[PDB]
RNA sequence: AAACUUUCAACAACGGAUCUCUUGGUUCUCGCAUCGAUGAAGAACGCAGCGAAAUGCGAUACGUAAUGUGAAUUGCAGAAUUCCGUGAAUCAUCGAAUCUUUGAACGCACAUUGCGCCCCUUGGUAUUCCAGGGGGCAUGCCUGUUUGAGCGUCAUUU
RNA sequence: UAUCUAGCGAAACCACAGCCAAGGGAACGGGCUUGGCAGAAUCAGCGGGGAAAGAAGACCCUGUUGAGCUUGACUCUAGUU
RNA sequence: UGGAGGUCAGUGACGAAGCCUAGACCGUAAGGUCGGGUCGAACGGCCUCUAGUGCAGAUCUUGGUGGUAGUAGCAAAUAUUCAAAUGAGAACUUUGAAGACUGAAGUGGGGAAAGGUUCCACGUCAACAGCAGUUGGACGUGGGUUAGUCGAUCCUAAGAGAUGGGGAAGCUCCGUUUCAAAGGCCUGAUUUUAUGCAGGCCACCAUCGAAAGGGAAUCCGGUUAAGAUUCCGGAACCUGGA
RNA sequence: CGAAUUUGGGUAUAGGGGCGAAAGACUAAUCGAACCAUCUAGUAGCUGGUUCCUGCCGAAGUUUCCCUCAGGAUAGCAGAA
RNA sequence: UUGACCUCAAAUCAGGUAGGAGUACCCGCUGAACUUAAGCAUAUCAAUAAGCGGAGGAAAAGAAACCAACCGGGAUUGCCUUAGUAACGGCGAGUGAAGCGGCAAAAGCUCAAAUUUGAAAUCUGGUACCUUCGGUGCCCGAGUUGUAAUUUGGAGAGGGCAACUUUGGGGCCGUUCCUUGUCUAUGUUCCUUGGAACAGGACGUCAUAGAGGGUGAGAAUCCCGUGUGGCGAGGAGUGCGGUUCUUUGUAAAGUGCCUUCGAAGAGUCGAGUUGUUUGGGAAUGCAGCUCUAAGUGGGUGGUAAAUUCCAUCUAAAGCUAAAUAUUGGCGAGAGACCGAUAGCGAACAAGUACAGUGAUGGAAAGAUGAAAAGAACUUUGAAAAGAGAGUGAAAAAGUACGUGAAAUUGUUGAAAGGGAAGGGCAUUUGAUCAGACAUGGUGUUUUGUAUU
């Protein structure tokens, strides 16, 4: 179905594209469409993603699960959310990795650089 | 062309208790005096090394692939070879399968879907939707992972919107009556491809 | 948190001079610290704050000649376009689009004219 | 060496011959790439045939006597006798051969003709006008067969 | 009868085969034309809060400036509502700079971190000595500029 | 020293192996045939045998395989005249 | 057997592939199927296509492992012993007591070449020290090499080697003073002045090549975990400089 | 065992070249021509090896020629169609 | 005495250029042998490897001193063909082009030698200015032993005779275009398995998107991305309707008829000889040496040489895009390729480690797991470690980590054994195991009566 010269479908270029990444294709556009409570409500759809992010893990075993992104772990693709923590055997709290893409971000961490998108998308809320 | 020959190995010959095949010389590496050159050899070259000037595109000639042409096209209106193939014509009307070329025309894939249910060519869609599989083997990761059956050909005069239409649709091939290509009609080498007419591709083919 | 280039490019030079003086001191009493101390990462921003002043302050001299030999020729080789060799060794534009008097007299008299066939 | 009933072939490979032997891999790619060239080439002079009007012509050896082909470029002879100058022809798509001869009545008049039909079916725009693209066809050969 | 070679619906070793995986190779094709005396390629020595290697960089040294994106980096730390912003970042760009010792390698020399000469400074109350800071000093050529040379020659005879 | 002990701990070699006599066999057998016989596990020695090990015999011959050296061998050649 | 086209809308995390199994069945056989165990992500049947497609050997290649075998052996350089301490642990480490040896062309005290941190201190014993180890030239972490006088530097030696020039298609070769237009310091001048301008002598011809050759000049006492003719305290000398 | 002595460092001579009080010695465990890479997977009538099953058929060591005699061609013998 | 000119020099004089690297392709020079010839010397390998000099994105070649012999083509290059042919070869082994034809691409030209002589009209540099890939002053110069204009063989120049065309550099809308940005579709709904749903099933949606990848297992719809289109940033671009920037002054070139002329490259061509080379054979090219021209001349016309013609071109000077080459560089798209003893030597801190004085030689080494959750804690031990425990879906995943073969080894246990063992047929003994009267006289007397 892919139609440019320009686009590979090679698995080889494109796991080598993915683990060696630049914030070009550091993920999907980092950036990406939110969830359905943003989405379905409004409309006018689309904001950039963030840290401070609210989400709920929509799959696995920590799924239905909410909390805060305590970081942004690009090197190790995955994001930490505090609350989400694996219990050591000495006692200590280690955060558990979890990927975006098993999440739906559930309330935003807004700032100008976000409703400059809406700006530009031409948004309303 | 120059691997397993990037060494300068010589044979140390007889009367040292070792075979006579070429060895690394040097000293304090693990590789020094360590067997090169041979096909035996770890390391060495492959016997009769791959060329690219190996015959690759063969040649045919033009009256026997128009033969082969039609044979192909003449096995699509038979229902038993159709069958044979696989090809989910159990529910089709009749072989061969012709319709108006409209469908020569239409626009949108939802509307291409809806002409293969209509046609009663749609059984041959679930088959190639439920016939995706791994690939077995090392194709895998040659750009080969999934392997499908094949759908319905369905052959057109004019190009109005068909083949965007279709495109998308899995298995379903599209065609232009001027071509018809015989890796699509013979998929395999097995006789009976299922082709979809419209109206307009049938009256060209005399 | 680290000094601004867009700061210093409004600072003159004795006060860039002596902006400068006090960050070397700053950053040769933290080496005297950092042999009491294991890690102290203040060290890397204030030799990026000298680095930074340092940058600013060649960039006025450098701009402050380069309108002083501004609409003369030679220019010092070092402020000259640096591009590449061959490129700098290349004939002009003026140069190479020259022609001599009888190839402009057949030029402008028998261009390349524009035409089509119609049936 | 030498065995049983068989034609004597005479296979040159006792060079490294390996080394020079070339694969036509890239003809589908030189094609892709030529008509790719013709077509940006058509593009750039866009009024203009992408040819220039080449001459008929008779081949020379007594093995091709019965044939006549396309040649080179026209006479000087042939220019002058349509009433033209070498200079204008080659400004206005009409090849032009000064090393060519006419030592042939046939030949000649051929030549004459294909000039006037290649003015009476060309419009050349004045330096200074406006424009008016004229459906380019990309052959003069294919113009004039 | 034991102790002392074989087979195990048997476990344990030794060892790393097999199977499955692949950010690598190989081959094909397509497009482009750009190293260096404005100092290249290459080498040496250094540079990070915590580096040996590897990547990057040059005492402004894992980097400065300009630009875009717009909250990281992440092994541990450490400036933090640095975060609704001339703004994070081992991020992308990348045009402006820095660019040690060298290397065609250029003051002479080089197994030396050797030895000079010229200019302007500062200091030792010094055109000459020493030290410091900053500038410089290669060949072969080309074009032009001055200064000449040669009874090679012309005017021109104190 | 060997020996015995505690620790440490190789290598050569090895188709499989390991008692004879005669026979016949590639004409000198550990094995095959006919006889003699034949009882675990072993230690120190030992030099009969294993046609023992060590090396694709260096002698000899063959190869249309060399090389060093020599000459009125064949073919040339620097130099010199 | 690997891969390819087609098909079985085939098998499969409710377990694919692989592996083990004196369990079964089928085939004369190559092999195929299946039970049981192990296992974790892919893989088969059939019609065809294709090849880097089948091993017991090649003194085959690479890798791994046996018997030999707890065997050969660990015997040159006279030689160790007692006690204590430190340590789970002492034939081997430290301390004391003995006994011995090198016996001043040393088993002593320094250097050259080479090494490169082995120096020294502190912890420390998995590996290495063919027994051992608490010890170590081992391991980990640090400290340490202080010059006007000691050397290099300077000088030339056999000899290397630019320029001038001549060969050489050319990388380059010869050549080293050759058939070259190859040269400082005093009140010259000494106020657009430092060469705007008559102030002498030449007959120099590169440069590299000695840490043992030639050379300007330093000694004593003290000092350190390790540096010292260098540090310190005294006492000198040489060279340059108004 | 006071010298044709022994010896350190510097220097010179480099492979058909050097050096040799001469042994074909020595020239980095290499010398009757060093070592390194490449030509080069050099050629070999010679030695060794050459990987699944079953079924059917089934030999030759002889002729002639060849610097032929451990090889070829040829005819014969054999298979297949 | 004072100024030149010629030649030569000098200056850390003013401003520049060359050198090295890489070198796949390209242009030259230099140059082997192994090998083949069943020996070997010519030959072949090979006008190759190695060596040296010099470039560009292409290079070289190139607009005929060509090919031809025809009813003539018409620069060069490359492909198909000519052709394993003509030809060369111990005429052995072997080698071996070109013309024509088809096609790809096609583009042309310009210096020397001429009669500016009513005007060196020409050019560098220095200073000055300006709207700085340059223009205009002015000046020193260079240059008449010749720098401009004009002509180049296809022509041209002088002179006499007509009612014929053009006065713009980079912009901006824009346009193969170069580097790039951004926006643009649809389930994570419900049950089963599982640690994880990305598997199975039910129900959907979009599709010009059912490429590819990632995510705790096989995911169009979780995401991108993909597909279509949209909107933006900067750049070598006169190709065009216009250009904020004149609307050029007594000039540029083209054509017809008629007269006179019409230069056209020298130690070069050509000849001998030598060597080498070529398919070129009484000599294909090139080079050394010797000889050395000419102007209806010269070259060529594939057998050497007189004589007569004929056909063609015009040397000894020069530029030129495209088609063509490309195992290097940069950037991309792929494959019936390999799959860690394979594929490059290198999938990894690989030209690293290590060896050699040096030239140079040159490895081995990929996989816990979804996540480190990397084993807290208790007891034995000096300790390493053990035994528990704990984490994990699995410690039959514990970093000496996926699976974990074989050799070899400790060896459930069984058995055998008087100088090997192993094997074949046959039975015995031991151990171990597959296959069988389960529903079919009654169309059915019991038996959870359509389960017989």
């Amino acid at each position: 179905a892919k139609q440019s010269l320009d686009v590979s479908s090679d698995r080889r270029k494109a796991r080598k594209a993915y683990f060696t990444a630049p914030s070009s294709q550091r993920r999907v556009l980092l950036s990406a469409p939110l969830s359905k409570e943003l989405r379905a409500q409004y409309g006018i759809k689309a904001l950039p993603i963030r840290r401070d992010d609210e989400v709920l893990v929509v799959r696995g075993s920590k799924k239905g699960q909410e909390g805060k992104i305590s970081s942004v772990y690009r090197l190790k693709f995955a994001v930490q959310v505090d609350k989400v923590t694996k219990e050591k055997v000495n006692g200590a709290s280690v955060p558990i990795n979890l990927h975006p893409s098993k999440l739906v971000i559930t309330k935003l961490h807004l700032d100008k650089d976000r409703k400059a998108l809406i700006q530009r998308k031409g948004g309303k809320l | 062309e120059k691997a397993g020959h990037q060494t300068s190995a010589e044979s140390w010959g007889t009367g040292r208790a070792v075979a006579r095949i070429p060895r690394v010389g040097g000293g304090g590496t693990g590789r020094s005096g360590q067997g090169a050159f041979g096909n035996m050899c770890r390391g060495g070259r492959m016997f009769a090394p791959t060329k690219t000037w190996r015959k690759w595109n063969v040649k045919v000639n033009h009256n026997e692939k128009r033969y082969a042409t039609a044979s192909a096209i003449a096995a699509t209106a038979v229902a038993s070879l159709v069958l044979a193939r696989g090809h989910r014509v159990e529910k089709i009307p009749e072989i061969p399968l012709v319709v108006s070329t409209d469908l020569e025309s239409i626009q949108k894939t939802k509307e291409a879907v809806a002409a293969l249910k209509a046609v009663g060519a749609h059984s041959d869609l679930l088959k190639v939707l439920k016939s995706k599989k791994l690939r077995a083997g090392k194709g895998k990761y040659r750009n080969r992972r999934w392997t499908q059956r094949r759908g319905p050909l369905v052959v057109y005069a004019e190009d109005n919107g068909i083949v965007k239409a279709l495109r998308n649709v899995p298995g379903v091939e599209t065609a232009n009556v001027a071509s018809l290509n015989l890796l699509q009609l013979a998929p395999g080498a097995h006789l009976g491809r299922f082709v979809i007419w419209t109206e307009a591709a049938f009256t060209k083919l005399d | 948190a680290g000094v601004k280039a867009y700061e210093l490019r409004t600072k003159s030079k004795e006060q860039l001079a002596s902006q400068l003086v006090d960050l070397k001191k700053e950053l040769a009493e933290l080496k005297v610290q950092k042999l009491s101390r294991p890690s102290l990462p203040k060290i890397k921003t204030v030799r990026k704050s000298i680095a930074c002043v340092l940058t600013v302050i060649n960039e006025q001299q450098r701009e402050a000649v380069r309108q002083l030999y501004k609409g003369k020729k030679y220019q010092p080789k070092d402020l000259r376009a640096k591009k590449t060799r061959a490129l700098r060794r290349a004939l002009t534009k003026f140069e190479a689009s020259q022609v001599t008097e009888k190839q402009r007299k057949k030029q402008i008299a028998f261009p390349q004219r524009k035409y089509a066939i119609k049936a | 060496a030498i065995s049983k009933n068989l034609p004597i072939l005479k296979n040159h490979f006792r060079k490294h011959w390996q080394e020079r032997v070339k694969v036509h891999f890239d003809q589908a790619g030189k094609k892709v790439s030529r008509r790719n060239a013709r077509a940006t080439r058509a593009a750039k002079i866009a009024p203009r045939p992408l040819d220039l009007l080449r001459p008929v012509v008779r081949a020379p050896t007594v093995k091709y006597n019965r044939k006549v082909r396309a040649g080179r470029g026209f006479t000087l002879a042939e220019v002058k006798a349509a009433g033209l100058t070498a200079a204008y022809a080659r400004t206005i798509g009409i090849a032009v051969d000064h090393r060519r001869q006419n030592r042939n009545q046939e030949i000649f008049d051929a030549n004459v003709q294909r000039l006037k039909e290649y003015q009476s079916k060309i419009i050349v725009f004045p330096r200074n006008g406006k424009a008016p693209e004229a459906e380019q066809v990309l052959s003069a050969a294919a113009t004039f067969p």
